[PDB]
């Protein structure tokens, strides 16, 4: 257990990105009760993205303190045409020091912009 | 995705299922546990958390089901 | 358009951005 | 690297080294019955078996330890 | 010259470049 | 064990990166034992690799069997300063059906070429 938790905390995940919505949000909310809050966040708004909720995972963005949770935003901004709010969030994260994050930033600008 | 989003799929696309029957009862078991605890009863603030718990782990079933099903 | 993808939200979105997006799920679900 | 090239080294840098202990006490306790094998004899292919399996979790448990060095 | 840095056969590669090798070899350890 | 097994494989991996050579060696022999050829074959190669033997890692690139494997090997082409084996290599890869060997080919000829 902690080991489990891992393993139910992946398989929302999994599930997010799969039509287990209601599923993924029960794993969440419990999630949540044990404080993996960052994690718990990232399945909510794979889980609502991925149903095309793009407005509610938006919701999070206000003061988001997880910078890895940002890429999701852009993607929200990107299917919603809110097009200049996405280049600003783009430009934001091209000088971060997550590698990834930069990179992702980098790479949507490129395929999008 | 075609192929596999998560790491926990790549595990799940192994040839004998042993990881995917291995997680399965690790799940019914603690869902078990789960529902003989609640059985017996359990305060209001342990009785929400228990069932929280136990949905969870339904829908943990539930996923894995659908990530492993042919 | 009632069917909806599998992982909707990156359909298209190629896989250089995808794989730095699997990256950052994997470092969240690593710390747990 | 400067950022974690496997998954293994992102587990370990959290903040309380609970994964690194509880890998390290599983590799001790399997080197432990390695070593108690060996010392009651085993036959000659079991023997060269034995000796590759705790080399391999000596080597673990010291990879661990510069993996953890503060 | 004698000392080795730490993943020496990829510095100097990019990001981009360690991460798809990255992914490779999780894939392989994934297996296990 | 099987998950212990697993976890061995990651420590030699992460430690034939931060010179713990004679460690994932060990490890490497012991996989193999146990019938896991091609992580054994990755940690062996990246050791070696990351000490500078080139042409020990490429003794394991003929009939290479792992796609996967693949791009250790032209990393070692390219220390070695073979540039047009290094060439072909990166081109028979570009056309993977594996997004991860396509994306390493590609990347590493735009870095590289
Ligand atoms: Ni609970
Ligand atoms: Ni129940
Ligand atoms: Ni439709
Ligand atoms: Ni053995
Ligand atoms: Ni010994
Ligand atoms: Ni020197």
């Amino acid at each position: 257990d902690t080991s489990l938790i891992r393993e139910l905390a992946e398989l929302a995940l999994a599930g997010s990105g799969q039509h287990c919505h209601e599923e993924a949000l029960c794993i969440a909310e419990w999630l949540e009760r044990l404080g993996q809050d960052e994690a718990a966040r990232l399945i909510r708004i794979s889980s609502l993205a991925n149903q095309g909720r793009y407005q509610e995972a938006l919701a999070f963005a206000h003061g988001n303190p997880w910078p890895a949770l940002e890429p999701w935003f852009a993607l929200c901004e990107w299917h919603l045409g809110l097009g200049a709010a996405l280049d600003r969030r783009l430009a934001g994260l091209g000088g971060s020091s997550d590698p990834a994050l930069a990179d992702f930033a980098a790479g949507m600008r490129a395929q999008v912009r | 995705g075609s192929h596999m989003m998560t790491a926990l799929e790549t595990r799940l696309s192994v040839a004998d299922g042993t990881h995917a029957a291995a997680l399965r009862q690790r799940l019914q078991a603690a869902l078990a546990e789960c529902r003989r605890e609640l059985a017996r009863g359990a305060c209001p603030e342990r009785f929400q958390f228990l069932q929280q718990q136990a949905r969870a782990l339904e829908g943990g079933l539930g996923i894995l089901s659908q990530l492993t099903e042919d | 358009m009632h069917k909806i993808n599998k992982w909707s939200v990156i359909y298209n979105i190629n896989s250089t951005v995808t794989r730095a997006l699997r990256d950052l799920m994997q470092g969240i679900l690593q710390k747990i």
